[PDB]
Formats: C-alpha cells, structure tokens, sequence
C-alpha cells in the first residue's frame, strides 16, 4: 500500500529512449509518502519557431512509405529502395555515415528522437530575410554594387569564385536587388532530395 | 370597433374619468390643460389603465423576461460543484492543466483552419454582401448631404 | 568627492560596444559626443572641445579608459543650458510674446547664429514640429520637448 | 450482442466516472447502461475535426521530453511515471478518477476526445468558472466576509484549517475576491510554465 | 546676438540617438547575411535536411498555405470595413439632421 503506482512505472521504459539509446537519462521521483514527489516539475520550453512549421512534420507521417517492408525498422535497403522512388541517390558509405549519426536501429523510436534534437544549422526565416530590410534606408530597393563592395572586404573576406557565384542567380530589377526574392533562394520551400 | 376619427374619439377617453369640463380645451395639435384638474387624475391613471395600456407594456414585460431573466438559471448545477469542490480546498492548487500550451502560438501562420475553412466560404460572402448594404446608403447619401 | 555607480559603468558600455564597430576596444574622439547624447547627456561641440574631442575621424582614438573619467567630468558641470536659458533666448523671436513663433524667421536666424546648423537639421526640426497652415511654431512647447528627448508615447 | 461493445467501453467507459470519490467519501457514481451516455451529455464540451494541416503540429514538436510507446501510445502505466513531473500527487484511492477522462487506449483517433475533454473535464468554464461568475449584477469579483459566512454555515458547516490555508492564498484585487482568475489562471493566454 | 549654442547642442542631441537605430540593427543584419551566404554554399550536400518538393507533396501540409495567404486577405478588409462604416454614418446622420 503506497506501493502500487511505483511497481507499474518500470514499463514506460521498454518501447522508448532507455533500451533504444540511454543519453537522455530519466529520473524517478516519488518517496513512501506520495506527496512529497510534486518537485519535480518541467518548466519552461518555447524560445523561437524550433520544429519550423515547413519542414518537420511531413517526415512522421511519411515514415510508412521510407518503411518499405512494414516493420518500423528501416535498413539500409529501406533507404535504398526509397531514393531510388525519389530521384537521385547516395552510395552505400554515404549512407552508412548516416547510419553511423545513429546509434543504430533507424526505427521509429530512434529515428524520430535523433531528428528530435536537431535544431540547430539554419537560420530562421525572418532572420535571413530582415537582413536588406534593416539596411535600406526606408524603402526602395539596395544597390547590387554596395553589396558586392561588402562581401569581398568588411568582414570575412569572401573569395572571387564564392562571390561571383553566389551573385549570379540574382533577381536584379536594374542594379539593385529585389533582396527579399533572393532571400527566398536562400530559403523557402524548393530543393529536394536530401534526407530523410 | 375597429377604427374610429381621428377626433371624435377624445372625448370619451376624457370623459371616461369624467373629467371637468371647463378645465380642458382641444386644439388641433396642442391640448391645453389647466392647473389643478389635470396632474392627480393623470396619477390615477395608473391604478386605472388596466387592459390594452398595461398589457402592451406587460406584453413587453414577456418579451423581455422571456429573453433576458438569465442569472438564477444556471446556478444551482455550479453552485453543487462548488461544494464538490469546497470539500477538498486544500488539494485543488496541485493539478494539472495549467499553462504548458501557449508560446508557440504568435509565430504559426494560418492556425485555426479546419473549422474556419468550413466557415470560410459563408464568411467571405455575407461580409461582402453586407458591405454592399453598408456601402451605398450613408455613402451615396453624401452627396444628397452636400 | 563624487564618482560613477555601476550602473553608469554598464550604460556607457551597452552603448560603446555598438559604437566601436571596428574592435579597437576603442572609440574615435567624434563619437566622444554622440555617446554622450546616447547616454543621455547633452553637452555643446565647444563643451567636447572644452575636454579633447573632435570633428574629424582619424586622430586620436580613446578608451573606456579615457571615457569614463570625461564621463565623471560632464556628470559635475552645471553649464549645458536650462530651460531658463532657452526661455530668455525665444524673447526677441517673438515680435510680441505669445509663443508662437514664425517658421521662416526661426530659419534664417539658426543658419546664422550660435553653433549653426545644417540645411538639414533645419529642414528635419521644423518637419518633426508643429507646423499648422499659418506657420506658427510655438517656441516653448518646443523647448520642453527639446528637454524631454527623442521619444514620447508614440513608438516613432 | 453488444456485450463486446461494453468490453472496450467498460476500458472505455469508466470515461465519466466509475471510482470517482477516492479522497473525499463517495457520492453516487455514473451509472452503466449505455443508454446513460445522454447524461454523460452534461454541459462543457466542444468538438473537432481529424485533419491538422499545421495546428496541432505542436504535438509533433513537444513529444521527445515525455514519450511512451513511439508508435503513438500513451497507455496505463505512464501515468504513474510522467505525471509526477508535470503536477498533482496521485493515490492509491483517486487512481482512475485521476486518469477519470482517459482510462485507455489513447489512439491517435482518440487524442481528440482528450482534447474535447479540455473543454469537458470536471464541468470546466460553463460550470467552474460561471459559478462564482453568476453571484453580482456586473463586472463583479466575489464579496469575500460573505463568502467566509456561507462557508461557515450553509447547509455543511466547514472547518478552520481549508480557511487559513485559504487567506494567505487569497487573490483579493482590491475589497473583493477575484474567484474567476482564481480559477481562470489555468486558461487565458500569457505564461507557459506547467501543465501539460 | 549670442543665440543660442546649448540650444542648438540640444537639437543635436536628441536628433542623433534617434537616427542611430539603423546604424546599429544593420551591424547584426550584416552578420546574418555573412554567415547565410557561406551556410547556403557549403549545406547543399548534407545527409539529412533538403528533403522538400520533389517526392514529398504526395502529402498535404503545404497543400492550402499559399492560397489562403491570397484568400485571408480579403477575409480581413471586408471585416475591418463592416466594423468601421455604420459608426461613421451614426456621427454622419448626426450631423445632417
């Protein structure tokens, strides 16, 4: 008596994180007089736009189509077969490598979780895109020159070959930018196929 | 019986109460009254228009409780739980539901759809054919205005 | 004796990382005035080159170091220029004392006297004031909002 | 027939609200024929549909820091687990009227009617907060000496303790009782701290 | 003859940290941009991330975004206006009589 609710806990265990990969580490509260486990709370969560609305989700659902053979626990056949419906491919060892990222079994516990954590790389949206808009003066259009003259000098100083290539693909509406619209080749939604 | 002149009828809904002869006159929009006479045979008009006057206003009386009594309706079901819960006052703090679910939500876009996409199409429509009425009156009205 | 709280020490700082664009660890003598103004203090040009700074970039550059004790030195002078001072000036501009005072006069006469100023900051005042379909900017309403600052309640 | 029925919607019914009264005495439980499910028609509810296109995307992103099954289970043990962290102490005596709303295969079919049962729970809103809500004739709060008298006398004459726990947890907004945030803190929009 | 240099000094004061939002909001814009366009050259050959159009919208998700977008628009203005108009009249009708 006061017993029951802790003896059925060691359950959860068994088709999450501790068999599949114990990092993240959990930890049991409750003492013999059940009041007292209520410090032991989580608090606190959402900073900026983490799992961003275009990108994380179509990938969970997608899951039954990467898992070719039904089981949960794609192979390096899952995968192969896979990209092979999309389009172009990686090698065995390219692939290998990402099997390696994991701590193995690619299923739907580990696969998920090791997506999970992965924030970071990108920069958010807005954050790109407010970058020609914090710089012209209060609404016109910025001069492909001043960006060309920036690039090369004041800061990390990008090569002849980095810069002129980066150039190129740009929408120049008569020598300036239309810095939003290639702010979105930068990013939006577009480029496939690259995992996973 | 149905309908009566526009005149004719006065004098028996004066003379009802009797009302002194002398000290009330006709006119065609004005009534004159004097002094005296007029003031607490208009008070005892209360005690006595019964019927249509009263039940024009009752009528209304209806019409409005019937809508708007509201306040002791729901309160007997809420006031039980509030003893379901008063007995056990010293628990209620720790709980569950409390704030996990909010900061997210002025970053998303286009949020509650479903709902309002079975809305939508009502929505834009009758928006519309509402700023069509509430256009053109006012609005073409401005120039009969100048 | 008098001396800068802590406080003080991190305003002036918050502000000169942003300025010292370079990394220097270090500011030019120009920007000696417009920090102080940031930190909102209002001293003269000629109070500036009362202490060592300067018009031009590209002489001498000076510290936190260097800041800091001219920053101690402007938190002790009196002589910046009241509400008092301002309110004695506006009284010949007006060509019979009610406040308000004619655009184009309070033009000719800022160009030519005092610090002088700039086409432009006479342009951008007189845009950033009250101008009504007469041209009456009325002088002390003026001052003190010259006395309040850059910001009201409108986030503009 | 029917009895298979009743075999889930035993699991599934419980739901509304067979052991109840585990703290306090008992008081007459919900009944179990199955035509009785037009009084667990009570007011508090709101209902939803399947499709999330990126709304409750939100479950997708909050997962990691609380899962069970991977698949997509949160079933009888883990409650006893994950609970401890997110709020109240749970005993041997409330057990399933603490889990009272969801007491079994939480599908995601079913998450809706956990959801719904936001809105429902224990008479949320329409009973819990219009309560002390319907006592004044405007924009009230709840006239405090008052409510001390009906709690020391009307009908079940209450006891010392619940009251100074009460007054140091007072919300008194100025000569009169905020009951309605004293309740509706757990809503509205503008922290984000527990609960879950 | 004097007038007035504190003045002036006064006006100068409040004028420049006002401007200077710009020039410090463009220090950081210009390091957001710095990393982005090396970010965008180096992470076009990763192992997991562009995953995106050219199998993925067999699904739904991005489906309806663009055309609501272009559709919401008009939810607002015919809302916003429906709101507005009929007060104006009330203060216009009080003043015609």
């Amino acid at each position: 008596m006061g017993d029951e609710e802790k003896k059925e806990k060691k359950k959860k265990s068994k088709k999450k994180s501790e068999e599949e990969g114990g990092d993240a580490a959990p930890a049991p509260p409750p003492p013999k007089p059940p009041s007292q486990k209520r410090r032991a709370q989580r608090s606190g969560s959402n900073v900026f736009a983490m799992f961003t609305q275009h990108q994380v989700q179509e990938f969970k659902e997608a899951f039954q189509l990467i898992d070719q053979d039904k089981d949960g626990f794609i192979s390096k056949n899952d995968i192969r077969a896979t990209f092979d419906s999309l389009g172009r491919l990686c090698t065995e060892q390219e692939l290998d490598s990402m099997v390696a990222e994991a701590p193995g079994p690619i299923n739907f516990t580990m696969f998920l979780t090791i997506f999970g954590d992965r924030i970071a790389g990108t920069d958010e949206e807005d954050v790109i895109v407010n970058a020609f808009n914090l710089f012209d003066e209060g609404e016109g259009k910025c001069k492909e020159e001043t960006l060309k003259r920036s690039l090369t000098t004041w800061g990390e100083k990008f090569s002849q070959d980095e810069v002129e290539e980066a150039l190129s693909e740009a929408p120049i509406d008569g020598n300036g930018l239309i810095d939003i619209k290639k702010f979105a080749q930068i990013l939006t939604k577009g480029a496939e196929e690259e995992g996973a | 019986k149905g309908f009566v002149d526009a005149k004719k009828v006065t004098e028996a809904v004066l003379g009802a109460i009797q009302l002194d002869a002398n000290d009330y006159r006709l006119g065609n929009t004005k009534v004159f009254f004097r002094a005296g006479v007029l003031g607490r045979l208009e008070e005892m008009r209360d005690d006595r228009l019964g019927k249509i006057v009263t039940w024009l206003q009752a009528w209304i009386r209806w019409y409005l409780s019937k809508k708007e009594f509201k306040k002791l309706q729901e309160q007997r079901v809420a006031l039980l739980v509030i003893q379901r819960n008063l007995r056990k006052f010293l628990t209620l703090r720790n709980w569950l539901w409390y704030k996990l679910y909010i900061k997210v939500k002025p970053l998303l876009t286009m949020a509650k759809v479903e709902d309002e996409l079975k809305a939508l199409e009502e929505k834009l429509k009758k928006a519309l054919e509402s700023l069509e009425k509430e256009e053109k009156v006012r609005k073409d009205i401005e120039v009969q205005n100048v | 004796m008098a001396d800068l709280k802590a406080a003080e020490v991190e305003k002036a700082r918050e502000h000169f990382e942003i300025y010292d664009w370079e990394g220097e660890g270090k500011i030019d003598a120009r920007d000696l005035g417009d920090l102080l103004r940031s930190l909102d203090c209002k001293p003269t040009l000629a109070m500036v080159k009362k202490n060592g700074g300067s018009d031009k970039r590209g002489e001498k550059k000076l510290t936190l170091e260097e800041f800091l004790p001219i920053f101690s030195q402007i938190k002790k002078e009196k002589e910046v220029g009241t509400l008092e001072d301002f309110m004695e000036g506006l009284k010949v501009y007006d060509k019979a004392e009610n406040g308000t005072m004619l655009a184009a006069e309070l033009a000719h006469v800022l160009l030519s006297l005092g610090e002088r100023l700039t086409d432009i900051e006479c342009e951008e005042i007189m845009r950033v004031c009250d101008e009504d379909d007469d041209g009456f900017l009325k002088y002390e309403p003026f001052v003190k909002t010259i006395i309040a600052g850059p910001f009201p309640d409108e986030g503009k």
